[PDB]
RNA sequence: CCAGGGCUACACACGUGCUACAAUGGCGCAUACAAAGAGAAGCGACCUCGCGAGAGCAAGCGGACCUCAUAAAGUGCGUCGUAGUCCGGAUUGGAGUCUGCAACUCGACUCCAUGAAGUCGGAAUCGCUAGUAAUCGUGGAUCAGAAUGCCACGGUGAAUAC
């Protein structure tokens, strides 16, 4: 029970346990599984020995944990330094999407700074 | 964003605009008011003053700025804090 | 020691030539392997100093050795004579069979491995590197654990000058970048 | 060495996804399984295609055309 | 009269809401049950593609005829078995669709990656006497687009008043 550089949990079942990766979710381990040929509710643990070798090959042609992780720190820093609207609300740490910042973004800048 | 089907979008007139600057080649920095227009691959290399609502600041394009639009490089509010 | 054979019928012939070297024994070897456990909080318990030394035992086999606080410094709040971490030194049989798995098991084991320095060299051949997880060794049940040490590596050679350290673990494949 | 102070110390042998069987000395007690040994990890041909900076110029021109 | 900008700013303060903190629940699968409404530059069957919002070709109706339109909670079966979780959905990265001269400021929606706070809330304070409260859907007006708001509708359906 060791999936694509991290460990993957042994007791969780087969498509719950593979969204410990960075980078899949619920819809994309169905993708792993349904092509590799494992039915969906059995555990990581009591797969066999000829199972964990191939399923990294399907693993290994998406951009995961090192490869994702990067490519999102490229990209924002990116938007730093040309100086676009993004990124200037990216190194301001005042949200991006067009919300109210009157009110509700206790996200972006933490929970509340009193007055001093 | 615009569709895929439509394509880009930009002003008639700054296509005229940095056409006529690259066919005759100056730096000169061109004034334009169109912020909703989407920046072509013949303007990198060339200094584009978009304005803000108050005046005109200038814009040299680089590499990564060709799917943006001029007005994310042209702040229209200024802010420096509350105490 | 597998990779000791190893140096001694091909690197060397590899770095006499290169260097230019004018004697058998002026080419490069290494000494000594030595794995650095500062634990720190230990001041507040002895409860944790234990179990990092069950670590780094079985890591490497040897028993390892506590060390203690040199000077009484306020700034980090220990007196003279605290135990303040643990170290073993490797040295020949034993010293190569941690470099074997180290270049083959160990290393390509760190989550998002990219490579390692090679500007890292202190002038005079020895290689210093830190890890950042005791996890990456096939020692260690990842599940038995229960607090999260660090360690590194200093390897000590007998190269001259920063140049030829780097030429010598060259020709062991070292993965720099 | 002192004959009471240390760990056991024994050949084991390691099983890699790479089809090697490799053989080292370690303190383990039990057999080895690995996911990647030093012959087929992304080192010598991994940093070279997960860079991939991509030209700027072609995310616009693979969108449409003229 | 015109173009761009602003009415959408944010160390922060208060009022009204929606969604939550889970098992009387989440997901998947099968499956029963409404009322009231609008519709011509309008609503837009089926067929055909698309992971999907949609697109294409294009019937049907000025309407108890036609479409909007599939009610949901529920029930049958199955799983997850008390963890910041197969709970919660914020928040950001890359792709999109659409309406619209035009979506940077400053739109809604889709798909995928990320997966915050939150484990029922001090003092204080509010609504409600029966088809009420609580609950779960559904329509409409303003309107190119843009409802957790406002107005309207049925399903389930209490406790208690010395
Ligand atoms: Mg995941
Ligand atoms: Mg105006
Ligand atoms: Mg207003
Ligand atoms: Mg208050
Ligand atoms: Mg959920
Ligand atoms: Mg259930
Ligand atoms: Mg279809
Ligand atoms: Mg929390
Ligand atoms: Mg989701
Ligand atoms: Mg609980
Ligand atoms: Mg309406
Ligand atoms: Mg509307
Ligand atoms: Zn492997």
């Amino acid at each position: 029970a060791r999936i694509a550089g991290i460990n993957i949990p042994d007791h969780k079942h087969a498509v719950i346990a593979l969204t410990s990766i960075y980078g899949v979710g619920k819809t994309r381990s169905k993708a792993i599984l349904a092509a590799a040929g494992i039915a969906e509710d059995v555990k990581i643990s009591e797969l066999s020995e000829g199972q964990i070798d191939t399923l990294r090959d399907e693993v290994a042609k998406f951009v995961v944990e090192g490869d994702l992780r990067r490519e999102i720190s490229m990209s924002i820093k990116r938007l730093m330094d040309l100086g676009c609207y993004r990124g200037l609300r990216h190194r301001r740490g005042l949200p991006v999407r067009g919300q109210r910042t009157k009110t509700n973004a206790r996200t972006r800048k933490g929970p509340r700074k009193p007055i001093k | 964003p615009r569709s895929l089907k439509k394509g880009p979008f930009i002003d008639l007139h700054l296509l005229k605009k940095v056409e006529k600057a690259v066919e005759s080649g100056d730096k000169k920095p061109l004034r334009t008011w169109s912020r909703r227009s989407t920046i072509f691959p013949n303007m990198i290399g060339l200094t584009i003053a978009v304005h803000n609502g108050r005046q005109h600041v200038p814009v040299f394009v680089t590499d990564e700025m060709v799917g943006h639009k001029l007005g994310e490089f042209a702040p229209t509010r200024t802010y420096r804090g509350h105490a | 020691a597998k990779l000791h054979d190893y140096y001694k019928d091909e690197v060397v012939k590899k770095l006499m030539t290169e260097f230019n070297y004018n004697s058998v024994m002026q080419v490069p070897r290494v000494e000594k392997i030595t794995l650095n456990m500062g634990v720190g909080e230990a001041i507040a318990d002895k409860k944790l100093l234990d179990n990092a030394a069950a670590d780094l035992a079985a890591i490497s086999g040897q028993k390892p050795l506590i060390t203690k606080a040199r000077k009484s410094v306020a700034g980090f709040k220990i007196r003279q004579g605290y135990p303040i971490g643990c170290k073993v030194t490797l040295r020949g049989e034993r010293m190569w069979e941690f470099f074997e798995r180290l270049i083959t098991i160990a290393v390509p084991r760190i989550r998002d491995f990219r490579g390692l320095s090679a500007k890292s060299f202190d002038g005079r051949g020895n290689y210093s590197m830190g890890v950042r997880e005791q996890i990456i060794f096939p020692e260690i049940d990842y599940d038995k654990v229960d607090r999260v040490r660090g360690l590194d590596i200093t390897i000590t050679t007998t190269a001259k000058s920063d140049e030829e350290g780097r030429a010598l673990l060259a020709a062991f494949d070292f993965p720099f970048r | 060495m002192k004959k009471d102070i240390h760990p056991k110390y024994e050949e084991i042998t390691a099983s890699c996804s790479c089809g090697n069987v490799m053989k080292i000395r370690s303190t383990v007690g039990h057999d080895l399984n690995l996911d990647v040994c030093s012959k087929c990890h992304p080192f010598f041909t991994g940093k070279q295609r997960d860079v991939a900076t991509g030209g700027r110029v072609d995310r616009f021109n693979k969108r449409f055309n003229i």
